[PDB]
DNA sequence: TGCCGAGGCCGCTCAATTGGTCGTAGACAGCTCTAGCACCGCTTAAACGCACGTACGCGCTGTCCCCCGCGTTTTAACCGCCAAGG
DNA sequence: CCTTGGCGGTTAAAACGCGGGGGACAGCGCGTACGTGCGTTTAAGCGGTGCTAGAGCTGTCTACGACCAATTGAGCGGCCTCGGCA
């Protein structure tokens, strides 16, 4: 069953901080960011092991 | 006769013909194409299910004069193909 | 998907509107006129939600992508 | 005025919606009589029709299938409803 | 939902109830607004 | 908006029958929808004439061209007849 | 009269029009659509001389009845 | 232009005299006219033809002018 | 026999009345445009008959794909169970 | 002892195969009234001055209704009194 998790982590466009949602399907392979103020969207692979906090460090290296 | 029994009955009531659930998939899904997660007030799918089965009730009555003038009962992809056209719609 | 647009809901909008016998080949042009529709309506409401700032699509933009066709609603 | 030109509509509340619409820089001072009276002549020819019309399917209360199915007959109204969809919902 | 009307008026106001949680000294409520 | 005088209306049109409450709704959508029509098309005749001022009479001409036949000329005869009953 | 409407000038409309072959009903039933469709447009024409306080119908009034029937003419 | 242009300008006075009296028309009026109804008539005559093709009929006749108008809305 | 339903009185908020600007709307004059309405010369366009042909329509046939009913069965969507933690 | 992570159990109906049996799609036959290219003759159609004036175009003048500013009256909602049905 797909993960929807809010976190406490600050978008790198619009600057909202605790306003980053995630959705880690497993069941794919797919992890999804969302912004709940601007609402951009960065998706990225995720395997067994990832938590909200491995997508959105490769969010950070994707801008980079 | 079945059939005619129906047309009897549908035309006899307004409640929509449509599966709300269902139609409220279809929507979110069209709109998500255009813009991400937009939020839908009840009221706003409600109009679009209202507007969507008006239109597709009114393509089929002049569907179905495109059949009956061709001389057929069944209504094919050549009455829509026609409607539609004559309409404007393409 | 489209899909949800069942055969049995396209049969029953063709007895409301008079058809008798339907053939198979007008559930998909059913499908794919209904989806040129909310294509031409919905693009309309959206269009009037971003220019309201809004991220709700209300029932008056419903209402007026509509009216922009020549199809006035009551009721909202 | 209203009592005064014994109509049933509003000549003032009309009035400040076309302020509030701006639809001119300055109306008249007989317009919004003429518009509130032709309104009032619409209304009370469109729900003439749906008291006639509960009375003679011996409906009690005007429920919105009987706006749907008088509008849309009615030839002498039916063409002002052409291109309308009452919702029904 | 606290319904606004019997399941008629209940005296109800419409509106939807929300999930309330504690978090130490303060109660936090999440309402969902209207998939 | 509309809503309190198309019940006041109906009191004298049918002082028997009641109305629902999306009837009245839609009643009243088509009030202001018939008042949007009229007084847009008004708007038009106003400018169409480089006029400023909307008279009784460019509503007269948005209500001959709204309405169809018998609806534009009961329409016409109404405003009339209360123009001139106002002004007595 | 309506009989200005020529049978060879229907028949020429019907050629612009792409149609092969004519009957011999369509005559007086393009007459029947002509002068329903002049009767909704010269009522309109008429409309706006007379808002203008004018006795000559214009071009300009033309164009205003053709764009309230959703048949904007433009060069006028 | 199909229609003789005078014909189409005598109808036009004629069903004229029915709404208003005493009018006169400019030139280009009645010449707007002309290019409206012309324009019309052709159009219809195109969705006529479609529909007697529709029927095995590539030649329009009453019924397929009418059911034409009657999709149009007209 | 007596208290909640309805009308009346005291506040609230928005509508109605009055006075000064103020540029834009209405008057009015000078004057040229294309619409005014009457006659020529010529011509592209129109009124009426033909006739063998291609299209329009009626009747019979094939087989054939939607017609009506039943049964679980599955997505989608509402209500209760495994056995880990804090 | 209590509340979430994923999982059976919870319905209205359709995911319809597929058994049965017939309405009706498209090609094929015959079959008749109508039907346009070409032919005649025409009555109106296109282009030119000649004449005559209606009212648009553009100019400055004079002008009356709205904007935003201080007064202030009527409709409506919250207290508060009066009254007959249960
Ligand atoms: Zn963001």
């Amino acid at each position: 069953i797909k993960q929807k998790l809010e976190t406490q982590f600050t978008c790198l466009f619009c600057n909202h901080d605790n306003s980053v949602v995630c959705t880690l399907d497993k069941k794919n392979s797919i992890g999804l960011l969302e912004c709940k103020k601007c609402n951009l969207s960065f998706q990225a692979p995720i395997n067994s092991l990832s938590q909200p906090i491995d997508i959105y460090s490769d969010w950070i290296d994707a801008c980079e | 006769t079945v059939a005619l029994r129906e047309i009897r009955r549908y035309q006899k009531s307004t409640e929509l013909l449509i599966r709300k659930l269902p139609f409220q998939r279809l929507v979110r899904e069209i709109a998500q194409d255009f813009k991400t997660d937009l939020r839908f007030q009840s009221a706003a799918i409600g109009a679009l299910q209202e507007a969507s089965e008006a239109y597709l009730v009114g393509l089929f009555e002049d569907t179905n004069l495109c059949a009956i003038h061709a001389k057929r009962v069944t209504i094919m992809p050549k009455d829509i193909q026609l409607a539609r056209r004559i309409r404007g719609e393409r | 998907n489209i899909q949800g647009i069942t055969k049995p809901a396209i049969r029953r909008l063709a007895r409301r509107g008079g058809v008798k016998r339907i053939s198979g080949l007008i559930y998909e042009e059913t499908r794919g006129v209904l989806k040129v529709f909310l294509e031409n309506v919905i693009r309309d409401a959206v269009t009037y939600t971003e220019h309201a700032k809004r991220k709700t699509v209300t029932a008056m933009d419903v209402v007026y992508a509509l009216k922009r066709q020549g199809r006035t609603l009551y009721g909202f | 005025r209203t009592v005064r030109a014994e109509l049933s509509f509003s000549v003032s509340q009309v009035e400040r919606s076309l302020r509030e619409g701006h639809y001119a820089q300055r109306l008249s001072r007989t317009a919004p009589v003429y518009l509130a009276a032709v309104i009032e002549y619409l209304t009370a020819k469109v729900l003439e029709l749906a008291g006639n019309e509960a009375q003679n399917s011996g409906e009690r209360n005007i429920t919105p299938l009987l706006l749907d199915m008088v509008v849309h007959n009615d030839r002498l109204l039916s063409t002002l409803f052409n291109t309308t969809t009452i919702s029904q919902v | 939902v606290c319904e606004a009307d019997a399941p008629v008026s209940r005296g109800g106001c419409g509106n939807t109830q929300p999930v309330v949680r504690k978090d130490g000294m303060k109660l936090w409520g999440t309402w969902k607004k209207s998939r | 908006s509309y809503s309190i005088y198309v019940y006041k209306v109906l009191k004298q049109v049918h002082p028997d029958t009641g109305i629902s409450s999306k009837a009245m709704g839609i009643m009243n959508s088509f009030v202001n929808d018939i008042f949007e029509r009229i007084a847009g098309e008004a708007s038009r005749l106003a400018h169409y004439n480089k006029r400023s001022t909307i008279t009784s009479r460019e509503i007269q001409t948005a209500v001959r061209l709204l309405l169809p036949g018998e609806l534009a000329k009961h329409a016409v005869s109404e405003g009339t007849k209360a123009v001139t009953k106002y002004t007595s």
